[PDB]
């Protein structure tokens, strides 16, 4: 994708993170596990929900066909009527399909963006107190217990402390 | 010790399309196109439709004797007419401005039939021999029940001068007609007078019909033709009929009591015995989707029609193998 | 010591909408939808419109005596007609192909009235008693000023054969009419001849009108009806009138001197005494915006009409609290 | 936003920078202040101006309604005319509103992109001669006077000199 | 030692437009708009068009003697008619429902002319003096070849009663007409009977025409007028003609053997002697582009028409100076 | 562009790389030259090819004009017919031109994205074994022969080895 994270330098998603779209995985001497980042997840839910409702409501006012009949010597206007009704259907079909194509591409990129931004947020906290492995992970120079891990998820990781 | 950033995956096989790539598997998606219907004609919002069955709007309104089912129809939501109803004009001819009338019915939900010129009132003319074998009823020759085919009495068709005044609050649909005889001999044989006319007048209308003699092919075993006309008689206005032959006179006329949204739907289907909030010629719709692809002509609170086979929006993200 | 990268903020409260978020506050924005008008009918580019007031296009062109204001109207930009003008056809009847004529006027900015058949020229017929109480003028019975209602003289209506030749460079709009009497007695009482006709011919036209007797309701106190017809007589062509009764003859006819863009606007409003470069039925527009939402039917150099309540583009960036 | 800078790792804008959309804030022993980056600002003004004119001119050719009248027995074609005129209005209303929605989103992202790119431009000059604080600021290892600051804004910051 | 990341550049000068920037030079691009045509009218898919040249659809079908070229035309793909063909109705008049007929021809690729009422069969009337100097052929007075202008024989025009039955499998296009004389004297001089009519009947049709006398301007040196009518006679149906004067009778009528896609194209161009798979009024198209800007009215397998001067998509990337 | 690489921190393209859209240039004691990155190049070819075909096929169903004639007293419906035929042409012209504008902008950005992502891929391998020069190049701390260079292009650059 455009932002290089999803199926990029982060090779795959996690079956094991069920409580969110984006988050953290930690491992140390006490154990390991997954923790969803609630803020970025909730921003994502709001963006996508608004998008869907925006798409629905923009296609709210749209052409409606009506039955109209014509006799055997009104063939021209009958045909005019048919081309008009058909013309508008094709226009709205085009609008609908293109909108879905375009916004689908944007929705996938949006998720990629949110993942990269979360990765950078953590990178900018850790700075040179950890090795950037190149696959989404940071290996610490110091032992980092669960309290330490939590502070990375907090935004609180006290850099000068380590 | 390490911390890793990552994203969700699941067992989803749902796919979406984009401009650059097709069939991208995602973790979550949302279909927005309704593809199914129940395949039935149904009551719209409780209110049952008028299902004309084998009759047409003409056969109904003129009162074709094969269409007694619809002799006093209650309020409808929409109307259903076949593509080629068999019981149209039993006696061959034309219906003048038929389409403009049908269009007028899309604004109408209920008629109430009333008598304006009683059949017994024709004391100078014979009102009970105006029948034909082309319009049979229970083995015998009959005729359009709402109009009176008048013929001469004791070899005399004196000039008719009758006038109805719309004292009702509601607009009135009046129907009448003219008979075109086969030859010069049939004119005298039915009406005696060789040259005839029918003059009709309202506040707006100013008509004068003359019968036209011509050699016709038989249609339903008859060479003669009937040409039916109509008008909307406003409140407090009066219609005036003067004629000396060939007159098909009004017996009954319909009051327009209820106006509003309606439609004439083209369908071979029959009553589903069923209820819905959105109806199509192929079946009814019950869904919360913003779009459907069933049929363009709908009635009620419906989704928007598109010609798509598939509309699915990504909500989640690119799912991992 | 440090250096920081950053971006602009200000006291702006302007908001824009996006697909994913609504009411996003930005530092700068640009409205592109014109929402206001002045509420007046105005001169378009200096050139004042024809404001028919209580008259209709028919009352004007035929010369209804209540419409003397418009007896010789100068060049117009557009025309303004009410929805239900009171001074239409004072003597009841019809105007044949009225809509096709009105449509012809959207291509016309100026008529010049000229006399083609002088009123004095009718030496064999009575041309000065063709009036009715339905078309009053200053307390007395009058008539459409541009056509002559001819009746018999000394109990004789001999056949009329008159012919006008368009020697003008400009297409000519000619109006005439036929009178439908009430009964067989009124026909003789006015024209004597029991069976009458009017035949009209040009290079293209080939007409033959016959009056139609029928019992009508009174409209403006008259049972009789007038049915008005028209044609465009090309340069160097001649119109030919032959009749033996019921003829409403041309007196004056309009030359089409100026063609071009124009329109018949429907509005109850009156002259604003005012100038504009873009006019709507609700008022005039003066703005540089690419869009407006006032009214779809406009004339002049206008923005494009949309049904939006709001169109605002972001130019600046997301503003900080 | 998609690029993570605006209302991202740079938490808020600056009331105090009035001469541009993007720029620098410096502080050292001699004092402090704001300086707009003219190049990226002017690129932004050109992009947005072209966009607006592009939007205006694409909606230049667009449907225009005309008055047409019909008698009492031309109800079908009158209705056809009405559905046609209305149909096109709805199409153009849709086009206009959607275009504004879509391009507004793109305009906000464009600004976010320009801010991130300016931040990276400076980051790639300073390299390891400064601490990346994580909030848009770089704290220098050496004293950086106004001449030094100006060279960072120049593109001239002589890395081997410090 | 170093490694660098970079991207392609080349000598390309191709440019594309975007929302924010115009005339951006790119390394590769793809034009998608076809701008050229060959400027000729051509065979569509092998099948040559009907090129009416100076004749019109009327002159052709009625059989104007100047249009002998098209006396038995083979199957066509499309039809080409000029804007103002000189050989239309040589004898002045009208063609009734002409446009509805032309529209019917867009569904037709081939007629086969057959004789329904032989010219020799008129033993009680004179069938070989129905000619005029307005329709010349080789210096002499002639007439529309497919219809017979009948006049009196030995000072007698007795009533005509002729009837044709469509025993063919294919729908039949029948043409006939009525003659409007100049004055009361010319009526007797040609047909004797002062009051005449023509009655035409099928299963559907019920017509009665009366000639209309009026003073006309000369058109092609004739004051008289001809008014031509038509119908589609279905299989197994019969048309019935009764008249006592002014009758222009069918000689030949066209069988509709082939239906399908076709069109009447308006063009001053002549046959290019050429083949194509997509044709316009300005020339033919041979390209694989999805769009073109030649002309909106096309026939065949064509690209989609747009009013653009330029549509070019970027494929490569921003090229370096 | 949005991603900052093309005509950004990488100032210009390379006339000398003819076998691909994106790739590497190396120089060491043995010599120098260009090598296209086939994977990212081929991803780009597939994206753009699909895009073009998507654009073509969406405009596949679209309004078609038909010849219809009217007499001298059918001026209203003739005009209705004209406004209808013209209205649809303007709609489809708008759709086509806007689509091209919008997708062209996206296509240029896509290329910029692919270049940035390739640059980051290499950056995340080299890590602190090379100097990030700031112009698209990495200068090595150790001698890097052609085998070494190839491993950077591989994805195989053995970081702990140097
Ligand atoms: C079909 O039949 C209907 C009903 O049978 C006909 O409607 C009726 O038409 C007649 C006229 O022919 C009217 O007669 C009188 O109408 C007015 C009423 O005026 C006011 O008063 C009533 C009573 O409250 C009120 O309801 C009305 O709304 C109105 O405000 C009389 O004034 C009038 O007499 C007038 O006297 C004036 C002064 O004394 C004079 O200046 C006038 O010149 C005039 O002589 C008249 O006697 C009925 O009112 C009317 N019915 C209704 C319900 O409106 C209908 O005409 C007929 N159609 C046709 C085509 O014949
Ligand atoms: C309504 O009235 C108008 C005007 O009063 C009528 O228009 C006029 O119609 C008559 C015919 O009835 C024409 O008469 C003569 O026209 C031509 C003129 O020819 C050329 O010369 C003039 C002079 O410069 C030039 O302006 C013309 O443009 C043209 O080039 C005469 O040649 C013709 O006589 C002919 O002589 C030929 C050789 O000698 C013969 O072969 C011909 O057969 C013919 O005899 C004739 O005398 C007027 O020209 C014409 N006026 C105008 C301005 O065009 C109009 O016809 C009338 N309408 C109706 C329906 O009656
Ligand atoms: C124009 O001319 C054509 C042909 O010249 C006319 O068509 C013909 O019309 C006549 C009636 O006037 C028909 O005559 C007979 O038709 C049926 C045929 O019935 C079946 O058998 C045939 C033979 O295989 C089959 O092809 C048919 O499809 C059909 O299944 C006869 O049965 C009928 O006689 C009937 O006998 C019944 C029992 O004995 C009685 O109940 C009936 O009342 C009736 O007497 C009759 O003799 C022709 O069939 C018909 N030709 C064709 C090809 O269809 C056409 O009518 C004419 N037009 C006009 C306007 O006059
Ligand atoms: C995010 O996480 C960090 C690290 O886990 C949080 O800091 C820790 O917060 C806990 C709970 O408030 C503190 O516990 C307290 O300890 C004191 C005495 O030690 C006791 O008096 C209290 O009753 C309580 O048990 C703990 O001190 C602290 N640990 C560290 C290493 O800082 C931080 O509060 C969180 N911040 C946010 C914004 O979520
Ligand atoms: C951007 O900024 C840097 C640093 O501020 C500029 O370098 C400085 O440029 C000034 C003005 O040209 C130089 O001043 C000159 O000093 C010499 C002798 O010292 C004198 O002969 C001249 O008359 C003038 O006063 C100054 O030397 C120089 N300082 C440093 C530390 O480099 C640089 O020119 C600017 N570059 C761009 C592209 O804007
Ligand atoms: C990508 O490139 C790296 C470095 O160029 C590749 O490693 C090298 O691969 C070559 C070819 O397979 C190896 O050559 C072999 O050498 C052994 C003994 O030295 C010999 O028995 C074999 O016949 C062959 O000649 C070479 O050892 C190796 N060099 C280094 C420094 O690792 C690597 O294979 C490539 N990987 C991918 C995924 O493309
Ligand atoms: C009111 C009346 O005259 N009714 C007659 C009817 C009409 O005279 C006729 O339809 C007017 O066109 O004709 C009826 O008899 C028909 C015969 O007139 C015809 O020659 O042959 C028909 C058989 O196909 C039929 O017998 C009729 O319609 O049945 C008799 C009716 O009382
Ligand atoms: C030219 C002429 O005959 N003018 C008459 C006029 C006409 O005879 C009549 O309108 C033709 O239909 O009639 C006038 O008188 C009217 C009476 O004919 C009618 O019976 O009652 C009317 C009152 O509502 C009226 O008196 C007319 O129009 O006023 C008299 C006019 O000179
Ligand atoms: C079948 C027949 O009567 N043919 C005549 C023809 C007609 O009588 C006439 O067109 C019916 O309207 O008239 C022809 O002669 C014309 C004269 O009638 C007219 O007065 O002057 C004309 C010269 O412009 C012409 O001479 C005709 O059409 O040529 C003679 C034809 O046999
Ligand atoms: C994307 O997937 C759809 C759905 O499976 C594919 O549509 C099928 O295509 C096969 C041939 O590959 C046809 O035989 C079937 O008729 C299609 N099935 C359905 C349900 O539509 C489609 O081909 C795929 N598209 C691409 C570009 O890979
Ligand atoms: C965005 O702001 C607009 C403008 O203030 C809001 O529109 C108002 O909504 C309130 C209810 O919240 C209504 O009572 C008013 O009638 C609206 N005012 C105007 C001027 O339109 C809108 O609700 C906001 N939208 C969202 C999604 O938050
Ligand atoms: C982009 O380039 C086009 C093509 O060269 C320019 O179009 C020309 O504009 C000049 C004036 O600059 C006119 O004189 C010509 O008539 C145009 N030529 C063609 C072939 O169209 C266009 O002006 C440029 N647009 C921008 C915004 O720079
Ligand atoms: C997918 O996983 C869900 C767990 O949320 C489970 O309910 C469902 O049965 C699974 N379906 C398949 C096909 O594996
Ligand atoms: C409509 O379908 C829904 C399922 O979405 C179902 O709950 C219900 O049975 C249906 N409602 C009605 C009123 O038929
Ligand atoms: C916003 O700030 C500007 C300074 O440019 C000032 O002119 C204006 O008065 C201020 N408006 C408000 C509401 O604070
Ligand atoms: C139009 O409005 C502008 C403000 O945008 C104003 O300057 C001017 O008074 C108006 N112009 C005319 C010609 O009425
Ligand atoms: C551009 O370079 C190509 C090499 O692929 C060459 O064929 C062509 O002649 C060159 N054109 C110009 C104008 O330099
Ligand atoms: C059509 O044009 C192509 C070039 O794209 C050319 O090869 C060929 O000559 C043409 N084909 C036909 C059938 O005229």
């Amino acid at each position: 994708g455009l932002f290089g994270a999803i199926a990029g330098f982060i090779e795959g998603g996690w079956q094991g993170m069920v409580d969110g779209w984006y988050g953290y995985h930690h491992s140390n001497e006490q154990g390991s596990g997954y923790a969803a980042d609630k803020e970025s997840t909730q921003k994502a839910i709001d963006g996508v929900t608004n998008k869907v409702n925006s798409i629905i409501d923009k296609m709210n006012t749209q052409f409606e066909a009506v039955g109209r009949e014509f006799n055997n010597l009104e063939r021209r206007i009958e045909n005019l009527n048919k081309k008009m009704e058909d013309g508008f259907l094709d226009v709205w079909t085009y609008n609908a399909e293109l909108l879905v194509l375009m916004e689908n591409e944007r929705t996938l990129d949006f998720h990629d963006s949110n993942v990269k931004n979360l990765y950078d947020k953590v990178r900018l906290q850790l700075r040179d107190n950890a090795k950037e492995l190149g696959n989404g992970c940071f290996e610490f120079y110091h032992k980092c217990d669960n309290e330490c891990m939590e502070s990375v998820r907090n935004g609180t990781y006290d850099y000068p402390q380590y | 010790d390490q911390i890793c950033i990552g994203y969700h995956a699941n067992n989803s096989t749902e796919q979406v399309d984009t401009i650059m790539e097709k069939n991208v598997t995602v973790t979550h998606a949302q279909d927005i196109l309704e593809k199914t219907h129940n395949g039935k004609l149904c009551d719209l919002d409780g209110v049952k439709p008028l299902i004309l069955r084998d009759c047409s709007v003409a056969g109904w309104l003129l009162g074709n004797p094969m269409c007694d089912e619809f002799i006093n129809v209650p309020e409808w939501s929409y109307i259903v007419e076949k593509a080629n109803p068999v019981n149209d004009l039993c006696y061959p001819g034309d219906f003048n401005d038929y389409e403009e009338l049908k269009h007028l019915l899309s604004r109408i939900n209920h008629f109430e039939k009333i008598q304006i010129i009683p059949k017994s009132s024709w004391s100078s003319h014979e009102a009970s021999l105006g029948v034909s074998s082309a319009c049979p009823y229970q083995g015998k020759s009959s005729f359009f029940r709402n109009v009176v085919w008048l013929i001469k009495k004791n070899s005399t068709y004196p000039t008719i001068k009758r006038s109805y005044n719309n004292t009702n609050q509601e607009d009135l649909l009046v129907l009448w007609g003219i008979h075109h005889p086969n030859d010069a001999a049939e004119q005298t044989k039915l009406y005696r007078n060789p040259t005839t006319y029918i003059s009709v007048g309202t506040s707006t209308l100013n008509q004068r019909l003359v019968p036209r003699i011509a050699t016709r092919s038989k249609v339903n075993g008859q060479n003669g033709r009937m040409e039916f006309f109509w008008t909307i008689l406003k409140p407090n206005d009066a219609i005036n009929f003067e004629s000396n032959g060939n007159f098909i006179a009004p017996e009954y006329a319909y009051k327009i009591v209820k106006k509003g949204d309606s439609t004439i739907m083209k369908s071979e289907l029959e009553y589903g015995n069923c209820n819905t909030k959105c109806q199509t010629p192929m079946g009814a719709i019950n869904s919360s989707m913003p779009f459907h692809n069933i049929h363009p002509l709908t009635i009620g609170e419906c989704p928007k029609y598109v010609k798509s086979n598939r509309l699915v929006l990504a909500t989640g993200l690119r799912n991992s193998p």
